[PDB]
């Protein structure tokens, strides 16, 4: 009954403020990290940011760093992200997977389960 | 800062045909790498998590392999539902995510 | 072969005599009998010495052109030592390449003793058609006499055995025990060089981070000791005690590179240091161990005994290769499976040939404990 | 008298008499020089035309020079003749 929902896309104009939520079931965020991975249409799969519930640590990627900011909630089981001054190159749909937590099996088992995905365009 | 390459673009099949994937990493990633399969207006699927450990629910068809930096993915009956974009990801670290340029499989006529 | 043979067994004879000579007192006074090898390499040594004692008949035999003048129980006796010589040098090659094995992959002078002894009875009793069957036999009217192979109707089919008895059970079996454990010791090897180079890699790149100012060169350094570290847990030593200490050892260790990575993320560098500095602790408590196992492994490769054994071992099995080609030619032709004359003629007039070279390591053998000494 | 060998065999084939194991005949024909004239042997057989007497054997060799460093001599049962 593992599943994670996406949320918040939409059109936006370009410079503006978008929040988006990735509401699970089926597991916590404590228990895993809930990365971001967009993909602009008619392109490759490309990581976005990450954030570690448990030990409280979010990275980005080069492309987005400082322009974006992800969250999480562990009684929403939510993992925001806030995306500030959206640019032309920020149109694409955002998936977020789960990565377990080394040492283990679930380490490497990335990205096992994903998003349905949401798409946002500028 | 690991770049993921996959030498196939696009690899066009008929059913049935025996189909090879390689992906290549600028560095050494260990074993972690990751194979994934997205269907047109669908979220990815992991195939095989490890570079060569099948996941659990596809079909045992699929096999990885790794050759140092080079990984390579093995579809040994190219069925009508394994037309889709396959992904390499390295997945060394949580901040050193890199994917792969995909490889759609085509039907071949 | 009317004068080339000859010489070459002249050769043989006097720097084996010369050469296995010096062996037998260098082992019995400088490589002193501490060790499972010596015993057997100072056996090898005693069995060429046998060999080469005998040689100088079959000299004299091939030079005069296939007469033998030296008598009946001679010519049974100088046929027994050669057949003696080759079961004990392929016996005493198996015990060597399985002692290796056994000091490699698993680290008694009884069993030795014991293992010398069966040995040489077990090559005795297997060059037993030599001793049953090998008579001084008249050409026809001429006086020429030749040391035949005599077989009655009862003892049937003793070609066709001799040879197979040569091919397989003196030859291929050995070949095949010996050729499984060099594998295993291959494996083992591999796998220590593994573990070896990764945890190089892996202080190579802590001293980066060391001798390091901005966060990127950690973080670089890191990525490399991460991925290093996951390549060496994955090689794990050849034989819960084990596969739960190591790896868990691993796990910390990758933790703690896990950690250094956060804190260097972050813009951070002296902790990022300070935690690549703990990294040691790791080391000297779970994996100190193992790497003192994996070095000991391969310092089992530049000893000056492991490098004999496998010249002695290659080079006796490359030598016997022409010989047995053409001895298999031999049983195939009295068969019948091959007929043709031009084959025919092409085995005799080369065994010789292959008989001469195939017994150069009774002479070349103490050439190795000085060429790789 | 005559003697068979049962053989009809590339190898050179001869006839043997231990009274030891001294030569008589032999086929690829040759003969014993004491025995030479009076024996005929023709396959193998061995034909008597006068009477030493012992048991005679028959050998089944390569020549001289060929296989000499695994040189077989097939040897047979004895068959002692009638004086
Ligand atoms: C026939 C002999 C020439 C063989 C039979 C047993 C052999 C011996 C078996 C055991 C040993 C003990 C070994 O010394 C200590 O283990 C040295 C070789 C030697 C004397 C061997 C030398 C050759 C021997 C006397
Ligand atoms: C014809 C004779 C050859 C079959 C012999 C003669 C010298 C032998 C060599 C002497 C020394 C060595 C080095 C030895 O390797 C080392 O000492 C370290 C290097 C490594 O790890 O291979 C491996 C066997 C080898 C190549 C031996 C292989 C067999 C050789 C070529
Ligand atoms: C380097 C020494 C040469 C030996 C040798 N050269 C010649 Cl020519 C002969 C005549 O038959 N011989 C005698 C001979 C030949 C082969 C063997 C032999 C070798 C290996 C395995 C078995 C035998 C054997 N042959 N007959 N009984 N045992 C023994 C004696
Ligand atoms: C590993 C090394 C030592 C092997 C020794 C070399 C081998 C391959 C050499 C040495 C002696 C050689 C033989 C010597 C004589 C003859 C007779 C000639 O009419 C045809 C070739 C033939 C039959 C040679 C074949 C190759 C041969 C068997």
């Amino acid at each position: 009954e593992v599943q994670l929902v996406e949320s918040g896309g939409g059109l936006v104009q370009p410079g503006g403020s978008l929040r988006l939520s990735c509401a699970a079931s089926g597991f916590n965020v404590v228990d895993f990290s809930l990365h971001w991975v967009r993909q602009a249409p008619g392109k490759g799969l490309e990581w976005v940011a990450y954030i570690s519930s448990s030990s409280g640590s979010t990275s980005y990627a080069d492309s987005v760093k400082g322009r974006f900011t992800i969250s999480a909630d562990t009684s929403k089981n939510t993992a925001y992200l806030q995306m500030n001054s959206l640019r032309a190159e920020d149109t694409a749909v955002y998936y977020c997977a789960r990565w377990g937590y080394w040492p283990g099996e679930p380490w490497w088992k990335a990205f096992d389960y994903w998003g349905q995905g949401t798409l946002v365009t500028v | 800062d690991i770049q993921m390459t996959q030498s196939p673009s696009s690899l066009s099949a008929s059913v049935g045909d025996r189909v090879t994937i390689t992906c290549r990493a600028s560095q050494s990633v260990s074993s972690a790498v990751a194979w994934y399969q997205q269907k047109p207006g669908k979220a990815p699927k992991l195939l095989i998590y490890s570079a060569s450990s099948l996941y659990s629910g596809v079909p045992s068809r699929f096999s990885g392999s790794r050759s140092g930096t080079d990984f390579t993915l093995t579809i040994s009956s190219l069925q009508p539902e394994d037309f889709a974009t396959y992904y390499c990801q390295q997945y060394l670290y949580y901040s050193l995510v890199t994917f792969g340029q995909g490889t759609k499989v085509e039907i071949k006529r | 072969i009317f004068v080339m043979i000859p010489t070459l067994y002249s050769i043989i004879f006097v720097v084996g005599i010369f050469g296995n000579s010096l062996v037998v007192i260098v082992i019995y006074f400088y490589m002193k009998l501490k060790t499972v090898a010596s015993v057997f390499l100072l056996n090898l040594a005693l069995a060429d010495l046998c060999f080469l004692l005998t040689l100088p008949l079959w000299a004299v035999y091939t030079a005069m052109e296939y007469r033998w003048p030296f008598g009946n129980y001679l010519c049974k006796i100088a046929s027994a030592s050669v057949s003696f010589n080759l079961y004990a040098s392929v016996f005493l090659l198996t015990c060597l390449s399985i002692d290796r094995y056994l000091a490699i992959v698993h680290p008694t002078m009884l069993v030795a003793k014991v293992t010398c002894i069966i040995i040489w009875l077990l090559a005795g009793l297997a060059s037993l058609p030599a001793i049953i069957h090998r008579n001084v036999f008249f050409i026809e009217n001429t006086n020429i006499t030749v040391c035949a192979f005599h077989y009655e109707s009862q003892n049937s089919t003793l070609p066709i055995g001799l040879g197979l008895t040569k091919n397989i059970l003196g030859f291929l079996f050995p070949f095949l025990i010996i050729l499984t454990s060099y594998t295993l010791i291959w494996k083992a090897l591999k796998k220590a060089y593994d573990l070896e180079d990764n945890w190089e890699t892996l202080n190579d790149n802590l001293k980066v981070i060391e001798k390091a100012d901005n966060a990127a060169q950690v973080k670089d350094a890191l990525t490399k000791m991460r991925a290093a570290a996951l390549d060496a847990q994955k090689a794990t030593p050849p034989k819960s005690p084990e596969m739960k200490d190591f790896r868990h050892g691993f796990d910390i260790l990758v933790g703690q590179i896990d950690d250094a990575l956060k804190l260097a993320n972050e813009g951070k560098v002296k902790e990022a240091q300070a935690a690549a500095e703990q990294l040691k602790t790791t080391r000297n408590a779970y994996i100190q161990k193992y790497l003192e196992r994996a070095r000991s492994t391969l310092d089992k490769l530049n000893d000056d005994i492991f490098k004999i054994i496998m010249a002695i071992v290659l080079f006796f099995f490359f030598s016997w290769i022409p010989h047995q080609i053409f001895t298999f030619l031999d049983v195939l032709i009295q068969l019948g499976i091959i007929r043709d004359c031009r084959i025919a003629d092409i085995v005799d007039t080369a065994m010789p040939i292959t008989i001469c070279i195939a017994y150069f390591n009774n002479c070349l053998n103490p050439l190795f404990y000085g060429f790789l000494g």
